[PDB]
């Protein structure tokens, strides 16, 4: 069945499970060519991103189809729709799989032969297969007990030279470190409470942020039961996972519980099997973003302030109305012990499969899948205004510029219901004729996906701390939503074989979709793959295996739901930092929806051509695999930006080609292999070339994916890679000299934003090593990704706050920007003269806050890194020690994940593996003070009975 | 107002250091064309009732006027066509000012006597007062043409025919229907007192003029300094300079008079205040008739309208009979000076867009000959009430702001959007 | 773009 | 593995200073003849970002002078070769025996601070004397101000 | 298996309910009666 | 004047039983003993939303009102553990006794 005409990679469960990760796919980061796998954050329960051969979908569905046995597994993401003010990520549908349950994962990277799975297989397939019952000794019980810690990996590198102040001057209530160079002298700080004030030495506390963090801790327990006969098998498993992350208190929390029971029974020509699985989850997120969020509050701390001294709330100076600074942040310990962001989900999925063999060469199969989920979010904020405003500095002493305005409390709750059903009807025919071999299978596929939720919210909490829809004197806000889409299709997959040497397969599939215009819902897509193992019938025996493959094929695709017709929404108006919605005042109103529909759309069509080679030498002691692919995604249906003066802000239409060409390359070999010792190396390499080819130019050939209003924005532009950033840049004279304001000394903005990079790695590769010696196992895996940029609010804040090491630049003495001029303009004769205006000490703060000489583009940070991804020390106890014991096998295990990261010198701020805008395309925009990545290490005990 | 010293949300508005890519208008452009003007197009497609069409046309015209007074050119005649023209050409402000004035005319003449059968939160189906809203906009635009010296002769006789008919609106043209809860407040309040923290402090021109005139209105919207209990304005774009000169500790919010948000939670949104209406007639009388007695009548109608709205009815005496009184003004220009300055006060905390545009048309308040740094060094040089070019000024040509950038959304998706000019180039009707 | 963003305090 | 913040070519002799102006009268040095008290002055690098010159800026507070002085960064000395153009107002100034002396001075709070000293003459000074500008680098605590 | 979970989560903690949270109920209660069904049958007895 | 409401309710019950049973015949007698632990947790919750006075008189959606919505939410949680024992004795398939 490796008559496959395109690249794929197979991983056995033993390697998936061995990293002891809560999730199936994050242990695979950097180990498979062409499979880009990254976590959104180190926050427990976060989503994972998986993107195969680059982005094709401009918004925003690039995850591979996960097919578990083999039924489409639902893999929807639950993350915050506003990552600037309240970023949270609650998880990814594939996370529910118990990794201990996996037998083999095959990842199919090719979109040439997709008739089996349909449209969603164009982003690739993750073909999981779960363990089955087996005969063995003795009782069939496997136990896995885990324990693990996490610590913070990379904090921003801080200046330790200047303490609390602004404009270079000493203040007692600043959120920033633009004060004087440290003396060691006795200064005042913080508010004054009851006619007394805190007075401490004016020295730096280099570890103040480092010591705020705890060690995360995580226990896990997995149990399985299996048995078989010669007619049946049964497998039943339980897994539990309890995570409390490094952020102090229980606010990083993830609890996972899974239960699963699968069985088969053959009777004659008939086999029936079923697999039914239940998954539970409770996440608690420490919300990120620019307001009274924890980390924003934490980064805006003077370098002389002890953070762990701020925790005791019986010290009145830490009480919220006397907290030392009032500048739009709060005590992080108060935010963590008093704000609620909670998620809970129960989920049931399973399949029924009936196989019936007849007439010697035919097999009928019916397979039904059902995936259903209910989730409940609960978010609350205390009503800070009525709790602390009158009587306090922070407080009515700050008036309209208080952090309690209008923090009047909020509480909401959402309940979400998802349910996918998939039905497969297949008859397969398979007969050898001479040395030839014919495999023919035709099938029907029905699919139905539905999601709905209801949402309700109250503001202005009467009793300030109680989060309950009853606790407000003001109107509630309610929302409800429902989507339903359906697909049917027939498909056929003919596979010819000659003498285990020449494999040639052709596919063909025509779908009908609800989400396309009625006049055009049928789309057809064929595909041809071939395979030829030339070492079979080439002597020696030095070429263990030699395979060459080719594929040419199309997959179709429909749109997202409800994009054909004009809608009227209930009239609302998005205004800076707020809305003005109807009803007013008693009247309700409907506005024409701001996205223009289209009844002329055609199906999406993805075309791909791929060649590849696979050779092995010296009894599989040296192997390589290489693939060359050329994928274009055409006519993709997208809500494309349009000039609002047309009447709409976007129009649904078919785009042009998004192209990904690239090379995937995998080389492994075992230099050393004796009886007791083996050493294997593995090197995989990927280089993908992203190019948008055309965006319908009648609307311009640019469209926003994600961006701040008048700030750094990521785009799709006609001739360029997906995800190019535009950012503000300094003006420059014809000679490359930086133009500077003749009075203040600070750089002048250019007319336009500058194109300042794309989101794409230029290349990404991994290097791995495995050593076995007498049942001792040692694995080391390195992940390398180089190229691309990413917005980093982590930097932006430590520049603005004056805590980054870069801001200690001219040792903060007034300075002229090197190589600076002034633009002298008299009506229309522009002339540049040498600048003699310095940045004053009082304005140094603003030179850095706006980004120095880069201006905004400074906060585009190089995405590159090398990571020591995972290390796994494993010890299979010698079987003789297990003799007067009930144990068949014991293996103790020590592992670390995400252990160390190296980055270019231009990035001393973040682990590039962060986001705030999800696990798909918009996540590449950057990180909006995501919580800092963690380093995880643990033990695992495996006991077989 | 200016930027409060201890926050930062509007540094670039204050120092004119914004650019086209700062999108300082992109939200408003969106909700004006893809919201207001599209719904108007559909209303026009769905009803055949003249009075509804009439009041709809007036709100459509009002939206075009706003855009034109921001960017001179605006889409029009080719806008609101969806996929038939996703890139509408930008008509010159003059072609749309004549256009929308033609539309109001055609719609008024279409009236038949039948009532409005539509929810009207401006006038509650009072056809008479939509008529007055439409004449008030004619007055407003007729005078734009005259001071732009474009067909001034005829628009001069129409503006006089308009004012002697006196067929204007009573009370104020406002959307008063906000509540102090959530997504239902005054937009400005919501954005600047709920969404953001306090960013606004009083500007120096306003505070020096109100305190010079001995005006009690100075307590409405403006609070005393917490440091000392006085009224202190900040010189335009001078936040960073006062901190440089006085030290960080002696130019905090404590030292400058804050804009008071508490009156704004449910405050209406004004399209045409009555004080402004009278001040425009007081101008037409004083300047195209020669009817001092009537000009003075409409001038005092203006001061006492605005005095009642802010809750100071009975106290217009303090600027009407106090010094800056219609008679301590000998030249006819000193009296037009009086009208424009009291129009300027009456528009604070009411209709700021219209204040700026009338500042551009009459160029009164004048621009001070003295720079921010000089005014700060010895205040005696400054005559209270005239504008001050920002201390740091991102306009290569200095002076005051004359127009707003084109929307970045229009720039990126409409090939025909006029090339970005600097904020110093005037709109088509500001000719001095 | 879309989505606001506030300056800090100092 | 420690990032160096950086700086311009004369970072350590650039600064904000609190100085007083003395004069040499009849050979002996008289304390502040102009009764001017402590004054604020800035030195800072040139746009050429050279190790060879540096701006000296009295900030309009004494004689209203601003000129480029020659610098030896290693010895932390600075002077002019004779009289140099004053860019502030069309005059000529001479800087002699200029030193920046690290951590050598003490602030009004009793704390070490960098000292600055330099002799100055002006070509429109009708009395033609040599003045001594001495001070310390400004801290940022308002207690150390004047 | 924590058994101390019998504080009703649907209603506030008894400490947090203060005199200003209870007092407006008194008039509204009295009004709902004497301006409702009492007012009603009294209108028949007074023969309105 | 119209009305529309929607409620989502969620129930969840867990039960756990840990028992050891012992069965031995002695002469004609028969003995069966059973000691066990029981643990139980029941939970219901719902959230409820309703709008009155429908703007579009036939469309049933929470957007279709110009008046205030009503929102209600409810949860209850109950738990219980127990220990138990059941002794059944038996003579000659003729007398049965259970405690
Ligand atoms: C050997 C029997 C094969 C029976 C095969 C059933 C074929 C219909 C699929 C179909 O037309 O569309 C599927 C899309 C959604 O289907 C549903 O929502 C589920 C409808 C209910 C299906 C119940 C299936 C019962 C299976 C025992
Ligand atoms: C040989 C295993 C014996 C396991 C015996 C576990 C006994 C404790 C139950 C308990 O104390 O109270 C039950 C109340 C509800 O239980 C839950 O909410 C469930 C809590 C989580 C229980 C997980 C059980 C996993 C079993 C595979
Ligand atoms: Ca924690
Ligand atoms: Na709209």
């Amino acid at each position: 069945e490796k008559a496959l005409g395109y690249a794929a990679t197979s991983v056995g469960g033993e390697k998936i499970a061995e990293s002891r990760t809560s999730d199936v796919m994050s242990s695979l980061a950097g180990k498979i060519a062409g499979v880009q796998i990254s976590s959104t954050s180190s926050d427990p329960g976060a989503s994972n991103s998986v993107i195969i051969r680059g982005v094709s979908s401009l918004s925003g569905t690039n995850q591979p189809l996960y097919v578990v046995d083999g039924v489409p597994l639902n893999n929807s993401t639950v993350y915050s729709t506003d990552g600037l003010n309240s970023g949270y990520d609650f998880g990814n549908g594939a996370n529910a799989i118990n990794p201990d349950d996996v037998a083999n994962m095959t990842i199919l990277k090719g979109a040439a032969a997709t008739a089996l799975y349909g449209s969603r297989a164009a982003n690739g397939v993750v073909m999981i297969t779960t363990k089955s019952g087996r005969k063995e000794k003795g009782v069939g019980i496997e136990y896995n007990g885990g324990v693990q810690w996490s610590t913070v990996l990379r904090l921003p590198e801080f200046q330790n030279e200047f303490g609390m102040g602004w404009n270079g001057n000493h203040t007692e209530l600043e959120n920033g470190s633009w004060g004087p160079r440290f003396d060691g002298s006795m200064q005042l700080w913080g508010n004054v409470y009851n006619n007394s004030q805190k007075l401490k030495p004016y020295v730096a506390m280099p570890d103040n942020i480092k010591d705020f963090f705890d060690a995360g801790f995580r226990y896990s327990n997995s149990l399985s039961f299996n048995g078989a006969t010669d007619k049946s098998d049964y497998y039943v498993s339980f897994s539990q996972i309890s995570d409390d992350g490094m952020i102090p208190t229980d606010a990083d929390s993830y609890d996972k519980y899974t239960f699963s029971a699968r069985g088969s029974h053959k009777a004659g020509a008939l086999t029936f099997s079923s697999s039914l699985n239940y998954a539970y989850q409770k996440n608690n997120f420490a919300t990120t973003g620019q307001g009274l969020s924890m980390l924003n509050s934490l980064y805006q701390t003077p370098r002389d302030i002890s953070i762990i001294g701020l925790e005791d709330q019986n010290d009145p100076f830490n009480t919220p109305g006397y907290y030392y600074t009032p500048y739009g942040v709060m005590n992080p310990y108060y935010i963590l012990n008093n704000y609620l962001n909670e998620y809970e989900s129960e989920r049931f999925y399973g399949k029924f499969q009936l196989d019936y063999e007849f007439l010697k060469y035919f097999k009928f199969t019916y397979r039904m899948g059902l995936d259903t989920t209910t989730g409940q979010s609960d978010k609350g904020k205390p009503n800070l205004y009525a709790l602390y405003y009158e009587g306090t500095p922070n407080g009515e002493g700050q008036g309209s510029s208080s952090p309690f305005s209008g923090e009047t409390g909020q509480y909401s709750e959402q309940i979400t219901r998802r349910r996918e059903i998939n039905q497969d009807i297949m008859v397969n025919f398979n007969m050898p004729v001479n040395d030839f071999n014919i495999n023919a299978l035709v099938g029907f596929n029905g699919n139905e996906r539905k999601v709905s939720y209801q949402y309700s919210e109250v503001n202005d909490l009467t009793i300030p701390t109680w989060f309950n829809l009853k606790n407000s004197g003001k109107t509630p806000i309610v929302e409800q939503h429902m989507e339903l889409r359906r697909l049917m299709g027939v498909f056929g997959q003919f596979e010819g074989s000659w003498k285990n040497m020449l494999y040639l397969t052709v596919t063909a599939r025509n779908d009908w979709s609800s989400t396309l215009p009625k006049e055009n819902r049928s789309f057809f897509y064929p595909g041809i793959t071939g395979s030829f193992i030339f070492s079979e019938l080439l002597l020696q025996d030095v070429i263990t295996f030699g395979k060459i493959r080719a594929s040419w094929g199309k997959t179709g695709n429909d749109a997202d739901v409800y994009m054909v017709n004009p809608v009227y929404a209930q009239s609302s108006n998005r205004i800076p930092f707020g809305s003005l919605t109807f009803p007013l005042g008693g009247v309700n109103a409907y506005s024409a929806g701001n996205v223009l529909g289209s009844n002329t759309l055609s199906p999406e069509m993805t075309t791909e051509s791929e060649v590849g080679l696979n050779m092995a030498f010296f009894k599989n002691r040296l192997s390589f695999d290489v693939s060359y692919y050329n994928r274009n995604t055409d006519k993709q249906i997208f809500s494309l930006a349009m000039d609002p003066a047309s009447g709409y802000t976007a129009q649904n239409m078919n785009l042009g080609k998004i192209r990904n060409r690239g090379i995937e390359l995998l080389i492994s070999g075992t230099p050393i292999r004796t009886k007791d010792f083996s050493w294997e190396l593995t090197w995989n390499f990927t280089k993908n070339w992203s190019k948008v080819i055309s965006l319908p130019e009648e609307l311009g050939g640019i469209t926003t994916i994600y961006g701040l209003n008048g700030g750094t924005s990521m785009y799709a532009i006609t001739g360029m890679p997906v995800g190019v950033f535009k950012a503000q840049v300094a003006e420059r004279d014809p000679q490359g000299r930086i133009v500077v304001n003749s009075s203040t000394g600070l750089p002048v903005e250019a007319s336009e934003f500058g194109i300042c990079g794309d989101m794409n790695n230029k290349y990404q590769m991994g290097v791995s090593t495995n050593l076995k010696y007498k049942g001792i196992s040692l694995g080391i895996d390195f992940d390398i990704r180089q190229g691309g940029v990413m917005y980093s609010r982590t930097k932006d804040i430590n520049y603005f706050t004056g805590n980054a090491i870069q801001t200690a630049y001219n040792d903060r003495n007034p300075l002229i920007v090197p190589n600076s001029v002034n633009k002298i303009v008299n009506g229309e004769n522009v002339t540049y003269v040498e600048n003699t205006t310095p940045i004053t000490s009082s304005n140094i703060y603003k030179y850095w806050g706006d980004g120095g000489s880069d201006m905004g583009s400074c906060f585009l940070v190089d995405k590159s890194y090398v990571k020591l991804r995972s290390v796994v020390l494993g010890w299979d106890l010698p079987k003789r020690w297990l003799a007067k014991t009930p144990f068949q096998a014991v293996k103790v295990s020590a592992y670390g994940n995400n252990l160390f990261v190296w980055t270019p010198s231009s990035n001393t701020f973040i682990d590039p593996e962060m986001t705030s805008f999800g696990n798909d395309l918009e996540g590449n925009y950057g990180e909006y003070t995501a919580n800092p990545s963690s380093r995880r290490f643990g033990f695992n005990l495996m006991v077989k009975f | 107002y200016e930027q409060k010293p201890e926050s930062n949300q509007y540094n670039t508005l204050c120092e004119y250091t914004f650019t086209e890519s700062s999108q300082q208008m992109d939200y408003s452009y969106r909700i004006l064309f893809a919201g207001a003007l599209e719904d108007a197009k559909q209303v026009l497609e769905k009803t055949t009732n003249p009075a509804d069409r009439f009041a709809t046309t007036i709100l459509r015209a009002y939206a075009f006027q706003i855009m034109v007074d921001n960017t001179s050119d605006s889409p029009y005649s080719e806008a609101l066509q969806g996929n038939a023209n996703a890139t509408p050409k930008w008509d010159t402000g003059e072609t749309v000012y004549k256009g929308i004035l033609g539309e109001i005319d055609a719609a008024e003449a279409a009236l038949d006597g039948s009532g409005m059968d539509v929810p009207d939160l401006i006038f509650n189906k009072n056809i008479a007062q939509w008529k007055g809203f439409a004449n008030a906009l004619r007055l407003r635009m007729y005078l734009r043409f005259i001071d732009a010296n474009i067909d001034a002769a005829s628009y001069t006789e129409k503006v006089k025919t308009l004012v002697q008919n006196n067929e204007f609106f009573t009370g104020d043209v406002k959307l008063d229907c906000f509540l102090d809860e959530t997504d239902k407040r005054n937009p400005w309040y919501n954005t600047n007192a709920v969404g953001l923290t306090g960013n606004h402090c009083a500007a120096y021109p306003l505070v020096s003029y109100l305190s010079s005139t001995g005006d009690p209105r100075i307590a409405y919207g403006i609070s005393k300094t917490d440091a000392d209990g006085k009224y202190v304005g900040q010189l335009p774009g001078g936040k960073t300079h006062m901190q440089s000169i006085l030290g960080t500790d002696n130019w905090k919010n404590k030292n400058v008079s804050a804009i008071d948000y508490s009156i704004g939670a449910t405050k209406p949104v004004y399209f045409f205040t009555q004080a402004e209406l009278q001040f425009l007639i007081a101008e037409v009388y004083a300047r195209f008739h020669n009817d001092d007695a009537n000009a003075k009548s409409a001038y005092e109608a203006g001061v006492t309208a605005d005095f009642a709205v802010r809750g100071f009815a009975g106290q217009e005496n303090t600027i009407l009979e106090g010094a800056c009184a219609w008679s301590a003004a000998s030249t006819q220009a000193d009296k037009l000076n009086l009208i424009y300055m009291q129009k300027w006060v009456s528009l604070f905390y009411m209709d700021h867009m219209e204040a700026w545009s009338e500042i551009r048309r009459t160029d009164c308040p004048k621009l001070s000959s003295y720079s921010a740094a000089q005014i700060q060094a010895s205040e005696s040089v400054y005559t209270p009430g005239e504008l001050v070019a920002p201390w740091t000024n991102g306009l290569e040509a200095g002076g005051l702001m004359k127009r707003m950038t084109y929307p970045l959304s229009a720039r990126q998706q409409n090939v025909n959007t006029p090339a970005g000019v600097p904020g110093s180039t005037p709109v088509w009707w500001d000719i001095k | 773009g879309g989505g606001g963003g506030g300056g800090g305090g100092g | 593995n420690d990032t160096e913040p950086g700086g311009t070519a004369v970072e350590k002799m650039a600064g904000d200073w609190w100085v007083t102006v003395n004069a040499f009268i009849d050979g002996k040095e008289v304390e502040d003849p102009f009764g001017a008290g402590h004054l604020q002055m800035s030195t800072y690098n040139t746009a050429s970002n050279s190790e060879t010159e540096m701006w000296l800026d009295d900030l309009g507070n004494f004689w209203e002078y601003k000129l480029k002085v020659n610098v030896n960064y290693a010895a932390r000395t600075f002077s002019t070769t004779g009289f140099v153009d004053n860019v502030t107002y069309e005059s000529k100034v001479k800087i002699t025996d200029g030193k920046v002396l690290e951590k050598a001075a003490t602030t009004p709070s009793g704390m070490p601070a960098d000292s600055i000293v330099y002799m100055v003459q002006f070509d429109d000074d009708e009395d033609g004397l040599t003045y001594k500008v001495s001070g310390f680098r400004r801290t940022g605590f308002p207690a150390d101000d004047f | 298996c924590d058994l101390n979970i019998n504080d009703d989560p649907n209603y506030p903690m008894n400490d947090q309910v203060t005199a200003d949270l209870i007092f407006p109920s008194i008039s509204a209660s009295i009004a709902s009666a004497v301006g409702g069904e009492i007012y009603n049958y009294a209108g028949f007895f007074a023969q309105y």
